[PDB]
């Protein structure tokens, strides 16, 4: 008879319209699990990420709230396509769980990092990444936790971005959301942050990507530290003077680090053949790693000078790179504290507005 | 130079 209907992905349970069949696991976000479905409507694979009670904590309806916002008024091609938004609970009273369908790409960063890219194709993908932040930096929003899971392909090489729970605006205001081997500096210090955070996330990406492995594995949060240090050598007292006094003699206490050079960080065995025009060269993508891959935020490039760095910008296109931003709705401002029943109210109303 | 237009994934 009715409008949605039940399925048991092992222990949880997907309620969804009759459109969307064929479920199957194949994920999580920050908040929520994922499935991939068929819509027999649109005649296309999608993924719904199911959000459990978002509303039954700050941190979850917090989350929630901003990845509905988000995955509303966000347009472009290297960000992930919303498709749709439902619930199919019946009422305020009734409500409680949501569901997001989204476009489905074919795999994610992992995946990739394996094999051996030409460099057109590592620039092109970086350049993607890149568009895909430019846009979201562009209204103010920082997404925080770039990661090659985050990060998903198709076989015509597009790429687009993923996860918008922990996107926010600048930093300061806690710490051990964001996924250990990405956290920058002033992540793991304890700092606070500028919408380069996300710039640290690319180079470590990068360096995944020529290095076949993650940059700076790190056994445990403080571990991470010295994977950095222990690469790109000790940052400098003009560093230091930033740190809160606690972490700061910490710090300071550690072993002293040279580091290596990109050129001994990045060896060209390391890379591909170089291009057949000028800029796609293994040197030129060391000097861009070198730009990004800077523990001091304040001497970090962003966005805007990677997208114009030589390695980068021989696919540069200001109708991708130079979008108009998104537009937010000037209320959700995603910082405030509400209640257990306000939440409720607010997600519920977005979810209505949304359907 | 042209973007490219394929990935293998498999």
């Amino acid at each position: 008879d009715n409008n949605f209907y039940s399925v048991e992905i092992g222990d949880s349970t997907f309620t969804v319209l009759k459109r969307y069949q064929n479920l199957k696991p194949i994920g999580s976000g920050a908040q929520g699990i994922v499935c991939a479905a068929y819509d027999a409507i649109l005649e296309r694979n999608v993924a719904i990420k199911k959000l459990s009670r978002p509303f039954q904590n700050q941190t979850h309806a917090k989350r929630a709230y901003r990845e509905l916002v988000l995955m509303k008024c966000v347009n472009h091609k290297n960000i992930i396509g919303l498709l749709n938004v439902f619930t199919p609970q019946k009422s305020l009273e009734e409500f409680q769980d949501v569901y997001i369908v989204m476009e489905l790409m074919d795999a994610n960063l992992s995946q990739v990092i394996q094999m051996e890219l030409d460099h057109e194709r590592m620039s092109y993908l970086l350049y993607q990444m890149l568009c895909g932040i430019k846009h979201l930096h562009s209204a103010g929003i920082i997404h925080r936790d770039l990661k090659p899971s985050n990060i998903v392909v198709k076989s015509d090489a597009t790429l687009k971005i993923l996860d918008f729970g922990l996107a926010r605006t600048a930093g300061t205001s806690t710490p051990y959301v964001v996924t250990r081997y990405y956290r920058a500096p002033e992540v793991i210090l304890g700092m606070g942050y500028k919408e380069n955070v996300d710039i640290w996330s690319v180079g470590c990406i990068m360096g995944e990507m020529i290095k076949g492995g993650v940059l700076f594995p790190g056994t445990d949060h403080i571990d991470q530290w010295n994977k950095v240090i222990e690469q790109l050598g000790t940052p400098s007292p003009e560093f230091m003077k930033k740190l809160q006094p606690t972490v700061r003699t910490y710090v300071e206490n550690r072993p002293k680090y040279a580091g290596y050079s990109f050129e001994k960080l990045f060896p060209d065995v390391l890379f591909p053949a170089d291009s057949e025009h000028n800029k796609l060269k293994a040197s030129q993508a060391r000097d861009l790693l070198s730009k990004m891959l800077v523990i001091d935020a304040s001497k970090r490039i962003s966005v805007d000078e990677a997208l114009q760095h030589p390695y980068i910008n021989v696919w540069y296109d200001p109708s991708e790179a130079e979008a108009p931003p998104p537009k937010i709705p000037d209320k959700q401002l995603d910082e405030r504290e509400h209640t257990i029943e306000e939440w409720k109210e607010l997600i519920y109303k977005e979810v209505m507005d949304l359907e | 130079p042209k973007r490219p237009t394929t990935l293998n994934l498999f």
